[PDB]
């Protein structure tokens, strides 16, 4: 767990399974522990729901439509998957999450399911 | 450059977070008869062989002063004390005029008082005796008419006679989805990037030791004395000094005490200080002079690196015993020891100590607790592991601090940080859905 | 959200993303709120479990086997997906939900999975 | 439910939908019941997460890679799916469950997702 946190993003893909797997008295102390159980569940489900709508429910690595912007990143894939680590990547692409998620969520769900019925 | 969005799940990244940690205890050595307050018997045993994982090439920024683990620990400690004291007998029936004379501390501080108390049948009263320490008794009149010290402000609750308050190291562990990071930098002060950071399942056990001027029974600095302060130029801040060597302190209650069990109602029992057997002697603590001086020479030497001034130490300046003395619990007894001979040959420094039974813990005035007497004699051995100092020219003056209990755990929790896992993110690939 | 509630069922197929997406002290006040959170999770999961058993876990629109009955509906698809709204549809097919769900769960689960192993 | 518990494992494969489907005041009595509800949810999710990582999220019967050992079983499939019941089977493979699960979680997650991106 987190052994690859400081490593190459590409290499770190080999730990996605563990990183995902470990996500899961009438006193004040007791109620706080119950709250903890519940919030852990809610956090888990929100991520699963999002993967679900994106069509990535069965995948740890999910290829989707929507190309990359230069306004998001102007680096080659050679830095991204070889020289840069996930913490560093997150530091730069954290400002685009509200752009990318929306682009996938609507466009790639509605266009895709309509074509599938048809 | 035909790069498409890829969704990743299980990405090993995190953000700072504030969550609820849980109690864990490595020791299950104690039974359910000892009733230690921290023996919650609700919390999980620790993993006897916990896994520490070194994260290479990471640089986590730690901050002990803004650390939320300290506040959480503080809150839970207060809660456990109230939960265990709540069900026991109130001593409000004893808030009566006391008739007192001195004990035969003759050829001082212990009073012999009589009471008129309610017996199990409401129409009858009984005359009873108990001894009290002067610190718990306040004169009403100019005559020998006294009251218990807190009856004019609040209720007094008797500590449960069978509950132990001896510290058990408590481990604080994160809930799933969260992780605890720790800094392994030997010279690390309260804030800054740590170049050697590991992740743990949870913290080591920290004993909830209560003290004021001196920090007892904690951990040691590994290489040198490390002085940690939120703002080193602000005299109002507590300066926490962690020693790299412990100093033994030997404390005792030399009197042979006895206990009188007094009924004050229908199953309402009060434990009074009973007769004194043998000599009447003063409580005290023993600190070797040579170890003390060596230690203080090194503390000033290290402090000088921040001030480039002459450094002297002075006795506490004044106020209530809770601040002016080395207040600590040992064996269930509450000691208030004088430190004037420390903060100021080859003998042992003997510090006189005072003892009191009615305690307002953590400045919560009006939540007074009565500590019942312990029979026999008390012997304590403790380790001084640190100091709390404040500041008042070409010379700097340091004096003993304390009072705010938060500083006592901050001094141990400076090594840990809580973060949460955020497993989703995106990056460019040459693979597109179709 | 619900913008198409009064609109044509067919057109409303483009709003399923939002409809599907926004489903996620020791005092009595506090326990009631915790109970509400637990219920929301339970309701969410029951719907997901049902889509799961039906083989519709990855879909907002899932085509299954089992033809329509005249006893369930006697209208053409031209009225149903052009003139009718989802509220109106629900008003007509409300008495057949148990029938349809039962048929799908047994038939399209066991026959299909057995054939796939074979 | 459990009607086939004492029956042939093969035949019992036809009852999996029910076995899966039925998995889903400020007083002490009340908190105990709330605690129970939360725990039931956690159990459900843990099984789903495991099926998910194994690539069996949409299946009741899931064919995977990794062969059988002689240490696991020395019986032919003819005994296993004809004369043996699920309780009897569980009695024999009970000590190999951790082993099998680990073999699936790593090998069949990594080889398959890596090849799919490529
Ligand atoms: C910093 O760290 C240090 C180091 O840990 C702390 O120092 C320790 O503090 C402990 C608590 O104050 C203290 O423990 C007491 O020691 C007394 C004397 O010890 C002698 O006798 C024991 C006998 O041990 C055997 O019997 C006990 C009985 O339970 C068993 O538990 C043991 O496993 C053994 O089987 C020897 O082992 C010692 O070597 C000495 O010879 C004890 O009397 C005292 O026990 C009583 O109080 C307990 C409080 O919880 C209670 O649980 C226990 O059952 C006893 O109480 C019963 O008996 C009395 C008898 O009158 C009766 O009145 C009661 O009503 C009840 O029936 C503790 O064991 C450690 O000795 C001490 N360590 C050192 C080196 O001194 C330090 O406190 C800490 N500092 C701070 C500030 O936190
Ligand atoms: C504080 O004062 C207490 C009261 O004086 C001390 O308790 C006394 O300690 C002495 C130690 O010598 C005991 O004397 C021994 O007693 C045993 C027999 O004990 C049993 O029988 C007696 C009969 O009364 C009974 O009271 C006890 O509970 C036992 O059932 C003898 O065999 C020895 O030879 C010797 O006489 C006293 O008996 C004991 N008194 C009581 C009431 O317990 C206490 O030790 C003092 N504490 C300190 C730290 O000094
Ligand atoms: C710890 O013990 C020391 C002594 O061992 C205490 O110091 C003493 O404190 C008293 C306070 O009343 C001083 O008395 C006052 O002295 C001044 C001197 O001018 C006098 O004007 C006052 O009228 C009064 O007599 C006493 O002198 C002082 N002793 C020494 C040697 O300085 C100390 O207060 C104790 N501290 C704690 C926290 O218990
Ligand atoms: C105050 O600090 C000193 C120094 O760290 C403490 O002394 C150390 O106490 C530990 C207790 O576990 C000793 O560990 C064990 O000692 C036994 C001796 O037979 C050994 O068999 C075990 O394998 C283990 O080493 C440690 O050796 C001892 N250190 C020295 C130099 O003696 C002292 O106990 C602390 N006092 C308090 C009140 O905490
Ligand atoms: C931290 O960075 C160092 C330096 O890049 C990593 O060490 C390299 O590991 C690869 C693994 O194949 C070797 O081929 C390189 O030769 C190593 N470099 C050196 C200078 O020895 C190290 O693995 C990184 N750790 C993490 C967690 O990323
Ligand atoms: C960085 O911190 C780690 C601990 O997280 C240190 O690793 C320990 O080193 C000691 C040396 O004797 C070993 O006994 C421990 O078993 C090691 N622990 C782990 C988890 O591997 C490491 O040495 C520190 N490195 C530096 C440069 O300080
Ligand atoms: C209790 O109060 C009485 C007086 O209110 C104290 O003084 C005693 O008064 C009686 C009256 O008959 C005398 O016989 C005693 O000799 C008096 N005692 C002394 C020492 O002179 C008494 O001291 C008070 N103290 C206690 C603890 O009861
Ligand atoms: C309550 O305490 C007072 C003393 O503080 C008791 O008053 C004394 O009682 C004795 C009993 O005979 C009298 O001889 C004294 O003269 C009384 N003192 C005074 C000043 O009059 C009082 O009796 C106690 N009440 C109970 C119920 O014991
Ligand atoms: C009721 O409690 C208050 C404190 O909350 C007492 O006021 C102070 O008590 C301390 C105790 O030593 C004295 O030193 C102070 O001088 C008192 N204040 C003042 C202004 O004198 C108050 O006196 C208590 N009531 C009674 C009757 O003693
Ligand atoms: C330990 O304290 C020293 C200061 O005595 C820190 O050094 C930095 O000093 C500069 C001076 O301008 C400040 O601006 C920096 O902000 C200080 N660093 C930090 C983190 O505040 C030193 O960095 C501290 N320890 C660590 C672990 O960095
Ligand atoms: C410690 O805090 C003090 C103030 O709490 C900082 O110094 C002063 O900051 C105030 C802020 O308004 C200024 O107005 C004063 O002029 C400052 N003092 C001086 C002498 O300039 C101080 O810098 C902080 N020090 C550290 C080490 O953090
Ligand atoms: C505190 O008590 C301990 C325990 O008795 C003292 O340790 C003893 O010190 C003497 C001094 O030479 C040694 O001979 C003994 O062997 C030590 N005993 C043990 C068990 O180690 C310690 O010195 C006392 N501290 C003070 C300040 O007096
Ligand atoms: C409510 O009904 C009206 C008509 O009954 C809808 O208005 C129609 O909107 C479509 C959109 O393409 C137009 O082509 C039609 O010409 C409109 N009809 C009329 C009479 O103007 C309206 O959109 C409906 N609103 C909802 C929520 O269903
Ligand atoms: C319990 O075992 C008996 C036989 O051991 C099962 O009965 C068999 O049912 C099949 C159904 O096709 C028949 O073809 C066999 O001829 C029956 N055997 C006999 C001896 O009559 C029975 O169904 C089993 N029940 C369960 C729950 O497994
Ligand atoms: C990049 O961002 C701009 C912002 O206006 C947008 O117009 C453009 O289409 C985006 N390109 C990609 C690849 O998303
Ligand atoms: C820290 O402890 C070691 C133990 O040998 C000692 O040599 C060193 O001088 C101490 N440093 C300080 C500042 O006390
Ligand atoms: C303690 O304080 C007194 C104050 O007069 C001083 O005279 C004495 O020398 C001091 N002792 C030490 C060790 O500094
Ligand atoms: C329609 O209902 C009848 C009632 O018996 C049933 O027999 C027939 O199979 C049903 N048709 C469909 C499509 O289910
Ligand atoms: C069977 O067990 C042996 C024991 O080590 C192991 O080496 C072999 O790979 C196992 N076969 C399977 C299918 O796991």
């Amino acid at each position: 767990f987190l052994g690859a946190a400081g490593s190459t993003m590409g290499a770190a893909s080999m730990t996605l399974t563990v990183q995902a797997r470990n996500l899961l008295q009438l006193t004040v102390w007791g109620i706080k522990q119950l709250q903890a159980r519940v919030l852990a569940v809610e956090r888990y489900l929100k991520d699963q729901q999002l993967l679900g709508i994106w069509g990535c429910s069965g995948k740890l690595i999910c290829c989707t439509n929507v190309p990359w912007n230069s306004s998001w990143s102007n680096k080659s894939q050679d830095e991204i998957w070889d020289n840069m680590t996930w913490m560093e990547w997150d530091k730069e692409i954290n400002n685009y999450t509200d752009i990318i998620y929306s682009l996938i969520e609507e466009s790639q769900n509605q266009q895709e399911k309509n074509e599938q019925e048809l | 450059e035909n790069l498409w969005v890829t969704v990743y799940y299980g990405v090993p990244v995190w953000k700072d977070a504030e969550t609820t940690l849980f109690c864990a205890s490595d020791a299950k050595a104690y039974d359910t008869e000892k009733r230690n307050v921290w023996a919650t018997h609700c919390c999980v045993p620790t993993d006897p062989n916990p896994q520490e994982i070194v994260l290479e090439n990471v640089t986590e920024n730690f901050n002990m002063w803004k650390n939320n683990m300290v506040e959480q620990m503080h809150t839970d400690i207060i809660s456990l004390w109230d939960q265990s004291l709540k069900p026991c007998v109130k001593l409000t029936p004893l808030c009566v005029t006391l008739n007192c004379t001195d004990v035969n501390a003759t050829n001082e501080e212990i009073k012999n008082c009589s009471f008129n108390i309610t017996t199990e049948l409401r129409d009858k009263k009984k005359k009873v005796y108990a001894l009290f320490y002067k610190l718990d008794v306040v004169p009403i009149d100019d005559n020998n008419s006294y009251r218990l010290i807190n009856c004019n402000t609040s209720a007094i609750t008797q500590a449960c006679p069978k509950v132990s308050f001896e510290p058990i190291p408590i481990h604080y562990c994160a809930p799933a989805g969260f992780a605890i990071l720790k800094c392994n930098d030997k010279k690390f002060n309260g804030t800054g990037p740590c170049k050697n950071v590991s992740t743990v399942q949870c913290t080591h056990g920290i004993k909830p030791v209560v003290s004021t001027q001196l920090l007892l029974n904690g951990s040691l600095a590994e290489e040198e004395i490390i002085i940690r302060s939120e703002n080193i130029t602000n005299n109002a801040k507590t300066i926490i000094v962690q020693l790299n060597e412990s100093v033994e302190i030997n404390c005792t209650r030399p009197n042979n005490n006895t206990r009188k069990s007094i009924r004050i109602g229908p199953g309402q029992w009060f434990y009074a200080t009973g007769d004194i057997i043998g000599d009447i002697r003063q409580a005290h603590c023993n600190i070797s002079r040579t170890k003390w001086n060596k230690t203080l020479q090194q503390v000033a030497k290290k402090l000088r690196e921040h001030f480039n001034k002459t450094i002297i130490f002075n006795p506490s300046s004044g106020g209530d015993l809770e601040i002016t003395t080395h207040s600590f619990n040992c064996g269930g007894e509450f000691f208030y020891c004088n430190t004037s001979e420390l903060f100021n040959t080859n003998n042992t420094i003997t510090l006189p100590c005072r003892i009191k039974q009615i305690i307002n813990m953590w400045q919560r005035v009006g939540q007074a607790m009565y500590a019942p007497p312990i029979e026999g004699k008390i012997r304590c051995t403790s380790n001084i592991t640190g100091l709390l100092l404040t500041r008042d020219n070409n010379t700097e003056t340091f004096r003993p601090g304390g009072g705010d209990m938060r500083d006592n755990w901050r001094s141990e929790l400076y090594k840990y940080k809580v973060v949460k896992i955020e497993p989703l993110g995106v990056a460019p690939t040459r693979c597109k859905r179709r």
